[PDB]
RNA sequence: AAGAGUUGGAUUGUUCACCCACCAACAGGGAACGUGAGCUGGGUUUAGACCGUCGUGAGACAGGUUGGUUUUACCCUCCUGCCACAGA
RNA sequence: GGAUCAACGAGAUUCCUGCUGUCCCUAGUCGCUGUCUGGUGAACCAACAACCAAGGGAACGGGCUUGGAUGUGUCAGCGGGGA
RNA sequence: CGGUCUCCUCGACUAGACGUCGCUUGUCCACGGACGAAAUGCAGCUAAGGGAAGUCGGCAAACUGGCCGUGCACCUUUGGAAG
RNA sequence: GGCAGCCAAGGCAGAGCAUCGUUGUGUAGAAAGGGCAUGGACAACAGCUGAUCGUGUUGGGAUUGAUCCCGGCUUGAGGCGUUGCCCAGAGCAGAUCUUGGUUGUAGUAGCGAGUACUCCACCUGGAGAGGAGUGGCACCCCGCUGUGUGCGGUUGAGGACUGGAGUGGA
RNA sequence: UUGAACAAUGGAUCCUACGUGGACCAUGACUGGUAAGCAGUGCUGGUGAUGCGGGGUGCUCCGAGAGCAGACUUACAGAUCCCGAG
RNA sequence: GGCAUAGGGGUGAAAGGCCAAUCGAGCCACCUAGUAGCUGGUUCCCUUCGAAGUUUCCCUCAGGAUAGCUGGGAUCCAAUGAUGCAA
RNA sequence: AGAGUGAUCGAAGGAUGCAAAGAACUCCGCGAAGAGGGUUAAAAGUCCCUGAAGCCGCAACAGGAUCGGUGGUGUGCAGUGCUGUAU
């Protein structure tokens, strides 16, 4: 017998195998179109969530009630150190898809990239790329290098640039690096390959890859929440208080026939730490490293030069000290989590999409508590001479 | 009588110990000895010290349904392991008696290894447990016989 | 053309019915009249009791009314996540 | 026994107020569980087994027939099935 | 964790043999330990805005709460109702 | 089925011997059709047995089958078997069968009301924890290394409960 | 011409111990009913009591009936492969 | 606390409640191995033969007796091939 | 014995050896045990004639996805017996 009153379905079955994903790094399963008519360029980067704040900006959207109005927007602060380029990979077009043809490496490879080949690094005899880096100087290894490059320039239909993210500059505990590969799109295959070779051991910055008002996709892993019940895992409505031996449950996990619970029935299990792609995220600002600017978070209105790290530092993170991005809204995963940022794929042509963004104010007040002050000097000037200051 | 289920080539190169009605859980002593089977005497004693100190575990291969998964069971390509304390102590006493027997036979016990350690279900001793609705059910202790032979190394 | 949707309430144990509205629309049905070791227990359907009619009576009543213990999963599978071995 | 009926009632029903997580629509927190664990340690149940679809059939199969799957073994759960 | 006869019965708050804490007396015994301790559960609490729209049904919880002063309606068997 | 051409065979007349012919399903049921097998009486085997009975267990052989015989081992007699016949408490897979012993479940569910323990010391075969931990060392000594939040009892030092309708005293 | 054919190990006379006495299926032979895998009947055969070949599977259809084997041949029905047979 | 009322009986401000976890007739031993047209079970092998669910009567319709079918024992008769030649 | 206030109900339970010769002494351990060493025809070891099935431990060997099963069939391959065997 039918259900008397209809309702939509609880949860997405596209994301069905809701399991703790295997890798803590976001996988790019699809890169943008090639379009050889364009100039060679990178299509992805690795940023790291450093926190979250809010900005002020005037809206440009004719026909809206907030048009030319100053809105307040929540942004994610994504600290992005320059990615070091170590190696190329070629991909040939086989009737089984793509087959990785050849992986060329750089000559002098950083030990933070060598760390990636060791679960324990301090007990190993750190021999990563030893014979490679010796034979590459060697003349007969120069052949196998110029021959691998020529192999890619002839058979590879896809060329990818292997780059490490330099997790160590974030001053989090980790000294290893996150190694990913990025499609060079645009240009011929030879042009792509020599563009990639130019950047061997180059430490390329994020503003070279992305613009400051452009839309990207945030691929990565979401926050883990552990084993969770149907009420929060799947969002089902919980039973009446009157129930016996449980409210926070699903009442009918199936009809008598079929005589098996189906994959479509909400069960409890792992919630969070799934691989998700949050698409169409506008970049609101690209700020330069704080070690070189010291005024990166200053805007048209500010009179004091300030850096995006708030008062008391980002909670559980620390200081931001590298080239940062202001993504609009929220990105997957916690802070300190590695987010791949790819060029958009589900491209629209709204003004919301093709809109220039200029930040008029960056809230750098204390997020540890309620910060009334945007600057330690502002805090001083308001709360003037105290006992500790007058004792100093 | 005194009959073990292990025929040695030269019992002049062996050391034997037996335990009867040991008042230890059988299903834990079985896993203990199955782990201890092929180890040398030094490896065995160090393993038992470490299991007591909980630094490494005893894999529950056969009698382990419901046992908790451990990171210390990777030593044996398993995941379920525990730390059976009373049985580790009883098997310690067993192997200590076998080592004393070796010393009596005039044999370096540090050269021997464990060949044929074994456990058997002994006679069960009944008690009464008291169930709801006026029922009575048994509590049977499930004890074990233990035996071990140490055979000197062959090089 | 079965992809998505098909609602909030009053009375009634109700399915149904009937109104009040909202809506793009408030379609019809199945799954042991899906679904009680999921719930509830309002109803039917025990033992108590009252009324009406019936019977001389005990008692009967698709006539009405009130009050009335819904137990067990740790087995196997399905499902949900989790993990190892892959040794045959 | 018919009809009023003050007071009383863990009686049955209806309305109003106040109050509220009963609900929209759930969230957080906490003790004891469970969860891991040392010692100890039952019982229920048990033809044998234990992945489905359709068919036929004591008309609603785990086994039969024709197909489709299926590496073996876990841990915590679970209430669709084992009429 | 059930039941089972009688006697004695301190100090403070308080109307108090209520309830809360303390001297005298007695006791730390109830299988424990780690891990902030999943889901679910049994218990204790909270919850914006709304306020029964939930449900057979305001079930469950909440509101109120002691004392003092002023004061109190219908109906009534003149007693009450009435805190 | 001797009164036979001779040997071989048969030679128990409801038997046996030779040739030929027919016919082979079966629930309930039946057979004055035929057998296997168990306990014991009466008889026979001048039956077997400490040069090892019976039981049991494992292999082998025979049989359409019920079942029979043998080898090995256990075991050791407080013995057993074959044939005829007689007397039967005389054959098990079931009966929610009776009694006994067990198995999985399963090292699982659990052992969660009554607020609560902690430190030092002593009592120990051991209890601030090792099986010959390890290198010198040739046991002493000197080094290094490991030890589970840790059994029980009782003083003392703390922290708490009972809180006189008591966990007190009769 | 022993006065029709064919068949026939048979006719007569008895005694006696049991099981059964729920049936069901198929067919213009039908009756009740709109009908029913409904209910009740008739002739015969089946199932029960019956396996085997075919109908994918199926107590009842089609063939055929069942001691143990060997060879040949067929019934029903089959031959794209599964699956013997173009 | 003592004592009194006992099973077709007690007692009950009545629920057929209560009378030793027992009550529309307590429990205990015996008659009793009650009876059951009803349910369940009914112990070795081979060979051969082999059904009925239909008739009549029955307080009969889940059962019986009675014919029928089914087995056995028979009696009187009937019927019942088979010489290689040579001697 | 045990159960019930009671009237009453009511079990399970045999076997060392010829002879206690009932296990001296040694090592280890707190000790029981255990390892030796003994009694004895034998441990037959106060659980004592024998010691089945079911179930379990261990070792060896053989396999291990599939009701693609147990079982049957006809071979095969390994391991393992038995019988006969010409010149």
């Amino acid at each position: 017998s039918h259900r008397k009153f209809e309702r939509p379905r609880h949860g997405n079955m596209g994301f069905l195998p809701r399991k703790r994903c295997r890798r803590e790094r976001g996988r790019i399963k699809t890169f943008p179109k090639d379009d050889p008519s364009q100039a060679p360029h990178l299509t992805a980067f690795l940023c790291y969530k450093a926190g979250m704040t809010h900005v002020v900006r005037e809206l440009d959207r004719p026909g809206s009630k907030m048009h030319k109005k100053e809105v307040v927007e929540a942004v994610s602060v994504m600290e992005a150190p320059p990615m070091i380029v170590v190696g190329l990979v070629g991909y040939a077009k086989t009737p089984r898809g793509l087959r990785c043809l050849k992986t060329v490496w750089a000559q002098h490879l950083p030990e933070q990239f060598k760390r990636c080949f060791y679960k324990n690094w301090s007990r190993s005899k750190k021999k990563a790329f030893s014979h490679y880096s010796a034979n590459l100087m060697g003349p007969e290894g120069k052949k196998a290098y110029e021959a691998g490059i020529a192999k890619i320039k002839k058979f590879a239909c896809v060329v990818r640039l292997i780059a490490i993210g330099q997790v160590k500059l974030l001053r989090i505990g980790q000294k290893k690096a996150h190694c990913m590969e990025i499609q060079i799109n645009g240009g011929s295959i030879a042009d792509k390959v020599e563009f990639g070779l130019k950047l061997f051991e180059s430490s390329i910055p994020v503003d070279s890859v992305f613009k400051e008002s452009e839309v990207v996709d945030c691929i990565g892993v979401t926050r883990g929440h552990g084993f969770e019940g149907v009420i929060h895992r799947w969002g089902v409505t919980r039973l009446p208080r009157k129930t016996h031996k449980g409210l926070r449950k699903v009442a009918c996990i199936g009809a008598w026939h079929p005589a098996r619970v189906g994959y479509t029935v909400p069960r409890a299990g792992q919630n969070g730490f799934h691989h998700r792609v949050e698409a169409n995220k506008k970049i609101y600002k690209i700020g330069k490293s704080a070690l070189v600017d010291k005024a990166n978070a200053r805007c048209e209105t500010d009179l004091t030069d300030k850096t995006i790290t708030p008062l008391g530092g980002f909670v559980r993170y620390g200081i931001v000290r590298e080239d940062y991005l202001l993504i609009k809204g929220s990105v997957p995963g916690p802070i300190k989590r590695v987010m791949t940022i790819r060029k958009a794929l589900r491209i629209k042509t709204n003004k919301a999409f093709t809109e220039e963004v200029q930040v008029k104010f960056i809230d750098t007040s204390s997020k540890f508590g309620h910060g009334k002050f945007q600057t330690r000097e502002e805090k001083r000037k308001f709360m003037g001479p105290t006992k500790k200051s007058a004792l100093r | 009588k005194a009959k073990y289920s292990y025929t040695p080539k030269a019992e002049a190169k062996c050391a034997k110990a037996r335990g009867t009605d040991l008042r230890v859980h059988f299903k834990n002593t079985r896993e203990t000895v199955k782990t201890l089977h092929g180890m040398t005497v030094k490896k065995a004693f160090a393993y038992l010290r470490d299991v007591l100190a909980r630094k490494r575990c005893i894999p529950f291969r056969r009698y382990g349904t419901g046992c908790g998964r451990t990171p210390q069971a990777k030593e044996f390509k398993h995941t379920r392991g525990r730390w059976p304390v009373k049985s580790v102590e009883y098997v310690q006493n067993l192997l200590k008696n076998a080592v004393a027997n070796a010393n009596t036979k005039g044999l370096d016990p540090n050269a021997m290894f464990i060949s044929h350690i074994q456990a058997n279900r002994a006679q069960q001793q009944r008690r009464r447990t008291y169930r709801a609705h006026g029922r009575i059910n048994p509590y049977m202790s499930n004890p074990c016989h233990l035996e071990v032979v140490l055979v000197t190394k062959e090089e």
